[PDB]
RNA sequence: GCUUGACUGCGAGCGUGACGGCGCGAGCAGGUGCGAAAGCAGGUCAUAGUGAUCCGGUGGUUCUGAAUGGAAGGGCCAUC
RNA sequence: UGAGCCUUGAUGGAAGUGUGGACGCCAGUCUGCAUGGCUUUAAUGUUUGAUGUUCUAACGUUGACCCGUAAUCCGGGUUGCGGACAGUGUCUGGUGGGUAGUUUGACUGGGGCGGUCU
RNA sequence: GUUUAUUAAAAACACAGCACUGUGCAAACACGAAAGUGGACGUAUACGGUGUGACGCCUGCCCGGUGCCGGAAGGUUAAUU
RNA sequence: UUUUGUAUAAUGGGUCAGCGACUUAUAUUCUGUAGCAAGGUUAACCGAAUAGGGGAGCCGAAGGGAAACCGAGUCUUAACUGGGCGUUAAGUUGCAGGGUAUAGACCCGAAACCCGGUGAUCUAGCCAUGGGCAGGUUGAAGGUUGGGUAACACUAACUGGAGGACCGAACCGACUAAUGUUGAAAAAUUAGCGGAUGACUUGUGGCUGGGGGUGAAAGGCCAAUCAAACCGGGAGAUAGCU
RNA sequence: UAAGGUGAUAUGAACCGUUAUAACCGGCGAUUUCCGAAUGGGGAAACCCAGUGUGUUUCGACACACUAUCAUUAACUGAAUCCAUAGGUUAAUGAGGCGAACCGGGGGAACUGAAACAUCUAAGUACCCCGAGGAAAAGAAAUCAACCGAGAUUCCCCCAG
């Protein structure tokens, strides 16, 4: 529902079997918290995957410097 | 798989290394509290500084000691009589003051911490040989002679 | 006894089917076997022993091949 | 405890008496140690896959305590217990009338049973 | 005692009792995409599910089939590399 | 009307009046007719709008072969023969009509499926808070006392007052018969009948929603509707049937 | 603008007007109870109850006026914990609800057809949810072409059933 830093998903699809299924398939990433921040300490985002591992390459700063500025 | 200790921890690396090293341990751990390490580009030049200006002494450093054997060589022979004496020994006590301090004869100030004589010097009056040894890397030379009086 | 006509490419003209299709067939071309030779042989005395299409598999061929040369893939022929 | 590189070994400081592991076509040699004057394969370094140990630091806590707060919620903090487990997401083998969508032929002296469909 | 309101009141449902089985508590199980709630402000003398249906005397043989419970050495076997 | 066949006692219509079913769009092909002719014709659009302009393009004058390719020929085969298909058939664009195609496609009609809302003012459960049960009967446990036991048990009376206990109005329910059956009544009336301190009965308000609820279980109940409620929608569902 | 005129089902009464502020029409205003996003709190909608300020006050009162919730910023206050945050107060802006269709987007059937039915169809249609405009959306090539070149998106006719 969140992975904040980055979009997340949820979006829908039909999951087919042997030919068809016309059935519904959706809610995926994650979840996860509490991330030490250089600066003070700590606050609990719940990013997820492709989202905890963009904080790496990035910041930490920077990937905050959006969920709070927008 | 990339950081920079500097602080060792039982990791098989000192100062920060800057090849391969384990990665997922530090993003909770290693980096909060303990030793951050970010070897991104960066982090990484900023950590040169910390270190590049500690070699600076082998080019700089050296020279502002090497320059020992050098300023005192040439020096005017040391007229410092230990006291010849004794039917043809001496009295004068010869081991680490007058080997030094037969700088200052005229000013200039060393220590004696710096001497380069195994065997304590055979209390005599001929020429009195001191290499200097201020630092490993720089070794000097000196003389000590002794008069009668 | 000798052999491989249980041949390859075509086919006048017919029979029989709503149709798909099925059957008969002299004669022609290339090469065969048997006979001294005329000649006979395009599987079994004849009539049952069978499965359309699609999707594919295998071999053959410069038919095609999305800028071009190839290639994949498609066609065509043979067959499962 | 396996395996990759490959690091040090056995095939392809000067005599004698001895101890151990090696295998046999077997009558034997191999091989460390005192006194005496490249591959077949083993160990250490390792890289990496396995089980199993313990740790805290992600993660859980429907334990306690402190604030927000004269809240049983929630959040932060301290502390305890659990701990790379649990649990979640993607993928994957089970099971799956719990639910869902359907199929379940015709001829026939009614239909059904039987029989037959070329 | 209950039931087909409006053709069936019964021998049917229920019942107390019995037995099997599951559940160590954030219980099993159920409602719910989740949070959360019921179970229960209970905790195995408790709660659930199944069958039998006071009480009396009893409840025999079969584990081949299917299901369930335990084992899991060996065979077969998914994603993955 | 439907049938082999109907005066048929097979179907439909009490009668009258008004309404009531082969349409429409584009595409394709024939026929008639008109234009032009190996040529016919424009589309959108422009526009001094039904003109005129615009020939993008569509069809035909060439066909054969799977195609490359060849071409009044061409495929077939090694074949130069034969055989298949072609070759001195005028087409094309409107207009009106016959048919077909895509559409609701002559008209009327299902039982149903799916989507979203409205319903627990009936009823089924449950929650909270209140109310009701004339009268008469039986008479358990406990106790007091006498007896009696070393002490109890045991017993006798008296007191006591239990119970999904008894009889029976209210109240609740419905076993039987008659009547009603275009009723007084879309389930009742009359005479009997069962329970009636209990798993009782009732007022008020609240909570469970449709594949869902509730159910001492009958597929019962969820507003005279229930093997999947009502309302609106997909919707002119589909109907080889009448 | 003007001789009439006081809306309609019915006059009638009592009247206003004829010159130029009587009507009547058009523009800008003033007023505009209660409910309704409803916003001070509650509420079976048009009702009930309060706090804090006010004027006239025969100076109890009447009514009035403000006080919802979020978001941005501002300043002031401010926990466990020095700090700092969390939280709190105030204030100025702003939102909130309606709305026919077209439009972007999130979720998404089934009847139906296939002369059965699972692939497939119906159809990304119905519907439900969010959002914005006057249009929205798309848009200046990591486009296409074929060795020639064209040159953002959009809409129309062809290519072609
Ligand atoms: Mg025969
Ligand atoms: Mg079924
Ligand atoms: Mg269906
Ligand atoms: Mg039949
Ligand atoms: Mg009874
Ligand atoms: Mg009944
Ligand atoms: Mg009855
Ligand atoms: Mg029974
Ligand atoms: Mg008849
Ligand atoms: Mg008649
Ligand atoms: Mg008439
Ligand atoms: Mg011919
Ligand atoms: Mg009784
Ligand atoms: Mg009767
Ligand atoms: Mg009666
Ligand atoms: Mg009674
Ligand atoms: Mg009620
Ligand atoms: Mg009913
Ligand atoms: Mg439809
Ligand atoms: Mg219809
Ligand atoms: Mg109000
Ligand atoms: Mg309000
Ligand atoms: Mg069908």
């Amino acid at each position: 529902m969140k992975k904040d830093i980055h979009p997340k998903y949820e979006e829908i699809t039909a999951s087919c079997s042997c030919g068809n299924v016309m059935k519904i398939r959706s809610t995926v990433g994650h979840d996860l918290n509490l991330d030490v921040c250089s600066k003070c300490h700590p606050f609990f985002t719940g990013k997820q995957r492709d989202v905890a591992t963009g904080g790496r390459v990035d910041r930490f700063n920077k990937r905050f410097n959006i969920p709070g500025s927008k | 798989m990339q950081v920079i200790l500097l602080d060792k921890v039982a990791n098989l690396g000192s100062l920060g290394d800057q090849v391969n090293v384990k990665a997922g341990y530090a993003r909770n751990f290693l980096v909060p509290q303990g030793k951050a390490v970010p070897a991104t580009k960066k982090n990484i030049e900023f950590f040169e500084a910390r270190r590049a200006e500690l070699e600076a002494k082998l080019a700089e450093v050296l020279a502002a000691a090497n320059a020992r054997a050098e300023k005192i060589n040439a020096l005017e022979t040391v007229t410092i009589a230990s006291k010849a004496g004794d039917e043809g020994k001496l009295f004068g006590s010869i081991g680490t003051r007058d080997i030094a301090d037969a700088v200052t004869a005229a000013g200039v100030e060393v220590a004696k911490s710096e001497v380069r004589l195994p065997n304590g010097v055979l209390r005599t009056t001929g020429e009195h040989e001191v290499s200097f040894q201020v630092h490993s890397e720089v070794f000097a030379k000196v003389i000590v002679n002794v008069v009668a009086e």
